[PDB]
């Protein structure tokens, strides 16, 4: 009873779990550095993002190699993401970076590439080519995020428009459009989403952050993108509007997961409601084994302050109780003043929330849900998490090659951590989105097929033992495949730690 | 609870054009919606017909939506600090012609369907004549 | 369970719960007129709170008179609250409205009651007088909430303190300070405190917002400063240091009631525990079945802008989910520019968030803490929740003359409104600040003996059907006192609605 | 729940479940021919119980050879009971007691059924007799007077199973007590993990009758239902006039009371008495059970050489038989006293050692395909031990059959 | 994780005045811990084993505690921009001739406990002569 639970609660008393949330970091100017990645690693950075909204390839290039460098020095497995561009009407770029807009003024909107980086508060320019012929007179364009209106006057050339604004609003670079008349048709990818995408494969990204997800045929055509040398890369679904929420069930069938965008969610609906959508999408994640990211509005404020408010750290905390995977910085992180610290901060949250969650209910909960029989998969995967609570296990160990199986014991949500002995150095970065779980890399190539898994278990209780997790005298449980199939664990032990 | 009053029907030619005004006034104290908080449908009904779907707006106004028939000819918008939804019809043809509803759902979001409605106008009669 | 619940969710569905969480709006500049009173009072308005920390007899007198006249327009029981100034170091106030400080400067530090208007960069007045006999050379003296930190450095007069400024903030007036040296010897109740306390006895509020609480003694020290005229005033302890987290129990135990003032706690505590903390006291106060009230740090942006942050919001909706019975706003209701807005928000959070949670968690997990041989008391009132919950029942009636019942049927926290048929004024005003409770006030003078207890049902019934609650054809659940005994309800029946 | 399961049953569906049920048998002029013993091993019989206040050791030497050759003829592994004389019409081990005793512990019987126990003391006397050539035979310890009831708890942690002798008991204590006494203590031993088997007055009068009386037969279900491991035929199969249709008859009140109990009460009461630190092994049989409801297995393949695995499982009461693969040939014959057990013999020394444990496993399948319990695409819990582990299971691996 | 430095021990007169400085290093990590966000406690080991408590001052420095022995002489203090604590001693006495060392917690709040503390200093000598 998480009542029960409460009223034990002690803000005295130091707090004990071990992390099991992961964070999630965008880079930019403050950290593209390999040492202050390095210090954001050690702060408890799990997976480093690329916005690819701007930058040219040379520059994401540089974070991806400053990414590795500071990881392989460090010893870790860091997942790295490409969080797409989208197919997103957008604005274009002021003379000076900004322009301020009156009401009762008029101001051109052109779509003539020539106007494209000398924008002015008297004329300015948009990607949308045709939308001239698409918006017609007495049309709302909505800017920014529905913060700037215009009402369109008159279509006074081929391809400009003359608006009058409504309301008084100043403007900076390349913000976006929401035309609400509909009819506008989005591709699911941008030409330069395309070529964005072929440049992470070819250099080895571990996950997408697939923009303005609205169907489920769009996840798909993103897949599509992605040849087969970018097959085993996740897709991960940026959920940022009310056709996102409505699609929701299609959309977390077809990816590898989920990005509850709370920002751009409250373009279009209320607050009171981007709560209630949190919970629903995070939820519906949970029961799908799936991970889930919170995004925005993080702890917006420590971008330029020292200590964040407490609304802030409330909301954060909510996530988590919300049983979000991950938490993702945005500007935090990539041109804060603090961002060390804003990382430590979500690590102490993370630690508070988990320890005042009661262990137990999201196990019996997600129990209750599947029905009888089970596939023997599952069934394998949840008995062996309720043997962790039964025996009072001090850590799980799986040994998954693909991370199948470990993904699926953090969806029974245990109460220690699950350590994942992997062959393939691709899942021991992707798995730094999935709740509890921690990589140990095995080298094939450098050592034996360990067909009796005994050195790949050795390698896991050590790990264990050496990161205080367990000592002589605890109990593990570990998972694993038989040595008479192969493909999905279908088999555990109850092991007693020695030394 | 929240009252809303139609008005701007009347003649026209056919392929004329018109503006339907509802302004609204009150709120479910009971719940806390003013019209800023609910969305609204714009219905007609035809002589000796139901309740037409007219088309939809979301509290704010960033998400309309359109029946086929009027797709492309009408355009929902609403000014939330006048209090008022508008609906303009462009290229009207005579089987527009109708008396015309706004009403408002207490959600964010619209409905097609009349019933997921709680408030209505009065309705206001067009016609739209040959020629 | 809240998972399986949470799955289900729809953001596109209309809710339709009847609001049960209660709003304390605190009157001031913006609402202290009878028109402003009635539009707050439509909004959603349960208790009218006086902060008493600043403002006249004459003012609060006014504040009085007139929510009491706008009430009887509306035909509505409001309760009143007195807020205590309370045991805190005050510093006098300001000339031009405002001074500004640099780090570097020399400020002066004065207990000589002059100066107590002029107030200067150069020298202001603070209310300890013994400020020069206790902080030493050297003492931080922490101003406004912590922000500003100064230090001792000379000793002047018997009235004179010289202290360096060590920040960059500028000061608002008649600000708090609390230093952390010790030997402060806090007294419970000062003199203005006191007095205070018996205008409200004299003037008949309804309830006291006992300020900074920190033993239990203290709440005691409270109720004996209310004479035989104010035994029925409920007070309810405003938690806002660590000490009132460390003795949360006996205080709980001593008091009607507890208001967790998470602003004046994240000074002392690190907010990450604030969210605990207040997890801690909310869940404590349900299980003790006091109410308890959220109350700093609300919907603060929304005082000058006209909608509230996401984070904000959920800050709300977090409180609600918590277990909070009421949640209280504090400027945006008393010198802002949107208190209707404002509360018809509050109204909309409580709805969606109580929408959103799992309608049967809290009974049971209530219910399971019950020592078995449970009183007839307890388990009359436990008993009708649980029917109510079989039945599908729209509303509880109970027949209560002081609301202790009505208090005990909430702590269960069934799903449909709970009406309370009172033949106290008092008690339906004192009711405003427990969940989920409505009062019916039965005018024994007016009318009959209802010794059957039949007209004070009907009145009820009628209540309801008028309300909107029940239709005929509905269940009802009744639960009142027979006529062998007295003191407390022990018989319940179950009825369907006919008309 | 049981109510829901009972206002569902139907007296016309045809029932199909595997008897997790064993019934013990007593030798006698009836049944000691090699033929007859056959007759009974294929009418269900799985232990043949030996009475020594009657019959001579060369007459019981005839009996152990005989079942010793019709159950080699049948293939099955058939456990022999040596039930004591005790000091009938007081010490513990009569000097017959315990001439009997050594024979039987020289001539390899698999349990004694010692008579008259009042005291943990006396059982343990007779564990003492034993010696230790007979260190590994279980003892059941017969409950036969009120001595036996008021240290029941001590007679249980002391002994290998208990029996309760309801005819003896009832002529110190009133019936409806004796009622109350079986119930006590089938589910004493049923939470303590060992054989309980009921034992006097069970089918009597089919003794001289070709059909019993209904009272009798729900006395009979009544014992399964009550939890009970096995039922004991006594003057039915030795002097009786029918002794195979009544061990059929056994079989049919078996299976259908079996089929009339609910499948996860048992389960369900047994697992809420564990205290919450379980211990790996106790761990280990729980979830194998709780992974087979949650998956449906037909079947639990259990890896143990001195059977306390078996045991274990079977404590645990699933809905499927446990097969128990096993390296010890006393193993088998003892298993034959738990409910829903069967053992496989896998022959170490005739066939290549199974280091791997991956015969053994084979060997089992094979088995419970062909019984008819397990095919093809049906999942299975295996339960054993790893290359390296300390005596006992530790691991389990969910299985499905697949065409072979 | 974090470690301490100490410093300004050494000999003066009863009635003298001392400024005991103790200064942090790096972090903790793991848990997200930091000097700025750990409560710290000076403790004192007198000739023989009986460390006892000293003072106490939360993670920001807006709560303190003491020892009676030591109230009203005694003044905890901390900069969280420079981390580090200082223990001011004046108007010292031969009774608080001692080794000083100062802890930090896990928590915002401090303890009497020292064995409640996680990281250590030294201990630097103070030493005060009739």
């Amino acid at each position: 009873s998480q009542l029960q639970h409460n009223i034990g609660l002690s803000i005295f008393e130091p707090v004990a779990k071990h992390r099991a949330n992961r964070i999630i970091c965008t880079i930019g100017p403050s950290t593209q550095s390999v040492e202050a990645l390095k210090g954001l690693m050690k702060s408890g950075m799990s997976v480093a993002r690329m916005n690819f909204s701007h930058g040219s390839y040379e520059y994401h290039q540089t974070t991806i190699n400053n990414v590795r460098a500071a990881a392989a020095e460090l010893g870790l497995h860091i997942g790295i993401a490409l969080d797409t561009k989208g197919p997103e009407i957008r604005t274009g770029l002021f003379k000076d970076g900004e322009a301020t807009y009156a009401p009762g003024d008029t101001v051109l909107v052109t779509t003539d590439p020539a106007f494209e980086k000398i924008g002015t508060k008297e004329k300015f320019y948009v990607d949308y080519p045709q939308l001239p012929n698409v918006v017609r007179p007495g049309g709302l364009i909505y800017v920014d995020d529905g913060v700037l209106t215009l009402r369109v006057l008159s279509k006074e050339d081929d391809c400009t428009l003359k608006c009058h604004v409504n309301n008084h609003h100043r403007l900076t670079d390349r913000k976006g459009i929401n035309l609400p008349g509909c009819e506008v048709d989005l591709p699911a990818v941008s030409e330069k989403d395309r070529k964005d995408l072929q440049f992470g494969v070819e250099q080895g990204v571990d996950m997408i952050f697939a923009s303005f997800i609205r169907t489920a045929d769009q996840v798909r055509e993103v897949r599509a993108a992605l040849g087969e040398k970018g097959k085993d890369t996740l897709i991960i679904s940026k959920i940022e509007n009310h056709q996102g929420v409505q699609n929701i069930d299609a959309i977390i069938e077809a990816s590898d997961g989920i990005m509850v965008a709370r920002g751009d969610l409250g373009v279009e609906i209320p607050a009171e409601k981007v709560v209630v959508a949190q919970m629903c999408i995070i939820s519906k994640c949970n029961v799908a084994g799936k991970p889930v990211i919170c995004a925005t509005q993080m702890l917006e404020s420590m971008t330029t302050n020292p200590r964040p408010t407490r609304a802030e750290v409330t909301d954060v905390a909510n996530a988590v109780f919300n049983g979000a995977d991950c938490v993702m910085l945005s500007g935090e992180t990539a041109k804060g003043k603090y961002p060390n610290e804003v990382v430590q901060y979500m690590v102490r949250i993370c630690i508070e929330a988990q320890s005042a969650t009661h262990d137990s209910v999201m196990f019996n909960s997600i129990k209750n849900l599947q029905k009888i029989p089970m596939s023997p998969e599952e069934a394998v995967c949840s008995s062996a998490v309720s043997s962790a609570f039964e025996v009072q296990a001090k850590a799980i160990l799986v040994l998954s090659n693909t991370g199948r199986s470990a993904r699926l014991i953090s969806k029974y949500r245990p109460n220690c951590p699950i350590i994942c002995a992997t062959t393939r150095l691709l899942t021991c970065r992707q798995l730094n989105v999935t709740r509890s779980v921690e990589s140990v890399y095995y080298d094939v190539d450098a050592h034996g097929e360990d067909n009796d898994r005994e050195k790949r278990v050795q390698l896991g209780v050590d790990w264990a033992k050496t990161k205080g997790y367990v000592s002589a005298g605890d109990v593990m449980v570990i998972v694993h495949a038989d040595h008479s199939v192969k493909g999905y664990p279908n088999q555990t032990r109850l092991v007693r730690v020695r030394e | 609870q929240v009252q809303l009053q139609e008005s701007g029907g009347g003649l026209v030619q056919s392929g004329g054009s018109l503006k339907l005004s509802c302004a609204a006034s009150g709120s479910n104290f009971s719940s806390g919606r003013t019209f800023s908080t609910d969305a609204i449908g714009w219905f007609r009904q035809a002589p000796g017909k139901e309740r037409e779907f007219v088309g939809g707006i979301s509290w704010n106004g960033g998400i309309t939506d359109y029946v086929d028939s009027v797709k492309g000819r009408f355009t929902i918008s609403r000014d939330n600090a006048k209090n008022t939804v508008y609906l303009q019809m462009n290229s009207l043809q005579p089987e527009d012609t109708a008396v015309y509803y706004c009403a408002g759902r207490d959600s964010w979001y619209f409905s097609k369907v009349p019933d997921e409605y709680r408030y209505w106008g009065q309705g206001t009669q067009v016609t739209v004549s040959s020629a």
